RNA sequence: GGCGCGGCGCCCCUGUACGGCGAGGGCGCGUUCGCCCGGGGGGCGCGCCGCAGGCGCG
RNA sequence: CCCCGGAGGACUGAGGGGGAGACGGGUUCCGCGGCGCCUGCAUCUGGCCGCGGGUGACUCGGGCCUAAGCGGCGGGUGAAGACCGGGAAGGGGCGUGCCCGCCCGUCGAACGGGGAGCCGGCGGAGACUCCGGCAGGCGCGGGCGGAGACGCGCCCCCCGGCGACGCGCACGGGGACCGCGGCGGGCGGCGCCCCGGCCCGCGAACGCCCCGCAGCCCCCGGACGCCUUGCGCGGAGAGGGGGGCCCGGGGGCGGACCGCGCGUCCCCGGCCGCCCCUGAAAAGCCGGGGGGCCCGCGCGCCGUACCGACCGCACAGGACUCCGGGGUCAGCAGCCUCUAGCGCGGGAGCGAACGCGGCUCAGGGAAGUCGGCAAGCCGGCUCCGUAACCUCGGGAAAAGGAGUGGCUCUGACGGGGUCAGAACUGGAACGGACGCGGGGAUCCCGACUGUUUACUAGAAACACAGCGU
RNA sequence: GCCCGCCGCGGUGCUGACGCGCAGAUCGCUCGUCGGAGCCGGGCAUGGGGGCGAAAGACUCAUCGAACCGCCUGGUAGCUGG
């Protein structure tokens, strides 16, 4: 019924933290009789045990406004909290010239 | 760890200066455990063969592929 | 502290070996009522100062 | 913030144990005791405080020699290998 | 004082729903536009009905 | 059950309620068991209670060196306790007997100096320490080449070197991080669209070969040039042609998937600027001049668990330092977030006064009050336009105006964004949240930046450069 | 020893909260400063009629117009209580 010291050698075994590691509802009796890292290691075999992939950020939204900034797009006065200098250093262009 | 030539390689076989050599299949790699480092020679299997052909008798060879 | 010298540590290892209980043999041995050992020592309410 | 905040400071240790008395008292600082007076070659002693010295002097350790020495003298034979020496 | 729950209609509030089809500065893409559409959504007011509604003490 | 599991909904928001050290604590660490005490509610939870366990080093630190200091020194002084101190016949090599010699501390740094370590794995609790593999350090035993810059055994006296050092806006190079595509492998959802979403694609210390901008040096020869963002350099020998040395780095072979970018952090390089400020020492190791002469074995002692579990009588206080992703953005600001982690003396119902933290209010606009206290107005970016006075540096964001979204296009700079312009369009909107000066006319005091009554006084008080005795 | 502004360092106003406190000095909003007479950590030095002080009679371990601990000391009181 106390499961913590599976949760902390599971996600040792898988390099994961334990956030992420997820047990299958059932079975549950024999992670109960699980102690070692050994015994841990077969039940991810029978795959009682198994380690959820991360789940980064979507990335499309902002991969589209960055193809529409290279075509003009919201860059207007509007949309400019910085100044000119800090956007565009003068030296910069001057040493490029 | 390092590269040897088979001219020294067999200066250092012929002297008794290796302890164990290991035949790796893949272009072979000829591994030779000495006191100091591990030398490796690359050659191909027709070389490997006349290399055995004139390998040691005092000395251990063990092959290895998988 | 991690980096403790070797005279602080025996006497800290002494403090902890003898923070135990009156054995109840003997008690049972020597009749006494008095059956806590009023030496004994809790970290938390502690200002051991060795 | 002199009170509560200012205690909140502490993390040195002033006093460590004394090699001699074995009490909480020999100042890390200035090399020597507070309570006997290490490493001075004779022990810290006070009139004006008698329940300091009756808390350590002659009695309150073991007097393992002079124990033996008194009741060799009061009830042995030390006195006659006195006379048998001083013939 | 056998309540209410849940509907249906009216009446109000906001301001014309998603989608579909057909105008749009421009170079198959396109903000926005017109029609279906005073529409769609919502209700703590008004009117009428499936599930229901009258408890143990003293 | 507030414990454990699964599913959902949120939070902390890389200066973390994350991952780890120093100090302090001292067993709080781990496994099994439990609820008498504690866990201001409960508990089957637990840093609580019982029983067993637990921290492994040639290479990490301590031990050594010296800093600011502290102690010791024939003696000196004082009634003593004790305090003060160079003017003393001050020790070494060996091998007899010679020779050299002026006189302290194996005290003081777990951040300074200091020979030498990387990867993979295994456990309930330990790892740069174990095991396997691969190395490194310190020890002990069986006289030539070149034109040249340069290349290829000791011992004593003296001359030197390394150790060994400030701050700064820039500029340049490497490493890590971060992105965009390709290609390989795997997911998720899917009312319509979708080759448009998500996850994984890894390479150490060490050894050999090559390659390394700036910088310093050699040879020829003898001059209106070379060159940086900035400078700087040359008859005391530039440019050009050919070479040498250093370079915390990179590559190839060992050890053992493919391209292309802006930026961030860290270290390094050559310069330039600054000072009435000029930015430790020693052990240890080495060079010069003069003179005299491969194979084996080993590496002792101490620390190492865990914790903001520390101090405040137990606690919204106090408590040093590492590592630092994405989006918006000038950004280590605010706001949202991947990874990781998830307590905070307990819950339910009602929707009174009053209070505490907030919001909005017609018409007027300081009439309120000792007093505009409190609140509100202003605020980003670009362009326009800016007075008195002044120590000529300022005042200055003075005051005041106008624009700013989305979408479709166009031009300029050598793959990369910036800057400029136009058409169309939306309640007559656009720094749409967030972040973010209200302004002006004067009088008194003190020149200014700075300091202060820890806990009722931040000022006109103190200090200050300057001036004088 | 320039200006806006983050962490840091400080502590203006609300004479706000609290004031049988979270706390024997804290919390919220606002505010000063932010390359310097700047801030922080460890080691070391100065000892009570003495130290240290950009000076407030400030600070010297919740103690300061003279610290703390034990003793002289059951100090003396024409004064208050019993
Ligand atoms: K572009
Ligand atoms: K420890
Ligand atoms: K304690
Ligand atoms: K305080
Ligand atoms: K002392
Ligand atoms: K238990
Ligand atoms: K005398
Ligand atoms: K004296
Ligand atoms: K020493
Ligand atoms: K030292
Ligand atoms: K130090
Ligand atoms: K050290
Ligand atoms: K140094
Ligand atoms: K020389
Ligand atoms: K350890
Ligand atoms: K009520
Ligand atoms: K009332
Ligand atoms: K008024
Ligand atoms: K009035
Ligand atoms: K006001
Ligand atoms: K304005
Ligand atoms: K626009
Ligand atoms: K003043
Ligand atoms: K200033
Ligand atoms: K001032
Ligand atoms: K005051
Ligand atoms: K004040
Ligand atoms: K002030
Ligand atoms: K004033
Ligand atoms: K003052
Ligand atoms: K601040
Ligand atoms: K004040
Ligand atoms: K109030
Ligand atoms: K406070
Ligand atoms: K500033
Ligand atoms: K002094
Ligand atoms: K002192
Ligand atoms: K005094
Ligand atoms: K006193
Ligand atoms: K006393
Ligand atoms: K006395
Ligand atoms: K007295
Ligand atoms: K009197
Ligand atoms: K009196
Ligand atoms: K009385
Ligand atoms: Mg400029
Ligand atoms: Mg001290
Ligand atoms: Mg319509
Ligand atoms: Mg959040
Ligand atoms: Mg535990
Ligand atoms: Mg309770
Ligand atoms: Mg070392
Ligand atoms: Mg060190
Ligand atoms: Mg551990
Ligand atoms: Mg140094
Ligand atoms: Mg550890
Ligand atoms: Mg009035
Ligand atoms: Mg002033
Ligand atoms: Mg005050
Ligand atoms: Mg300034
Ligand atoms: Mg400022
Ligand atoms: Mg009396
Ligand atoms: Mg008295």
């Amino acid at each position: 019924a106390n499961l913590r010291l599976q949760k902390r050698l599971a996600a040792d075994v898988l390099k994961c933290g334990k956030r992420r590691v997820r047990f299958n509802p059932a079975h549950e009796k024999y992670i109960e009789q699980a102690s070692s890292r050994e015994a841990i290691r077969s039940l991810i075999e029978s795959k009682i045990i198994a380690k959820l992939d991360i789940k980064g950020s979507s990335r499309g939204r902002i991969r589209a406004r960055h193809a529409a900034k290279r075509l003009g797009r919201h860059s207007g006065h509007g949309k400019r909290r910085g100044t000119r200098e800090a956007r565009m250093p003068s030296k910069t262009l001057w040493i490029q010239r | 760890p390092n590269t040897i030539t088979e001219e020294n390689l067999m200066k250092m076989i012929a002297d008794g200066r290796g302890k164990k050599l290991v035949v790796k299949s893949c272009k072979v790699k000829l591994k030779l455990r000495t006191a100091k480092y591990l030398y490796t020679l690359t050659v191909p299997n027709a070389d490997d063969a006349k290399s055995i052909v004139k390998g040691c008798k005092d000395k251990v060879e063990v092959q290895y592929v998988n | 502290t991690a980096n403790k010298t070797l005279s602080r540590k025996l006497r800290l290892a002494k403090k902890t070996k003898t923070n135990k209980n009156i054995p109840r043999w003997v008690i049972a041995k020597d009749h006494l009522k008095k059956t806590w050992n009023y030496k004994r020592h809790h970290w938390r309410r502690s200002h051991l100062k060795l | 913030s002199k009170g509560t905040a200012s205690f909140g400071k502490r993390h040195t240790r002033i006093h460590g144990s004394c090699r001699r008395c074995g009490k909480h008292s020999f100042h890390l600082q200035k090399h020597e005791c507070a309570s006997c007076g290490y490493p001075s070659a004779k022990m810290r002693r006070y009139n004006w405080s008698y329940k300091s010295l009756r808390r350590r002097t002659q009695g309150t350790g073991s007097m393992s020699h002079m124990r033996k020495v008194y009741r060799a003298y009061n009830s042995g034979t030390l006195k006659a290998n006195a006379r048998k020496y001083l013939a």
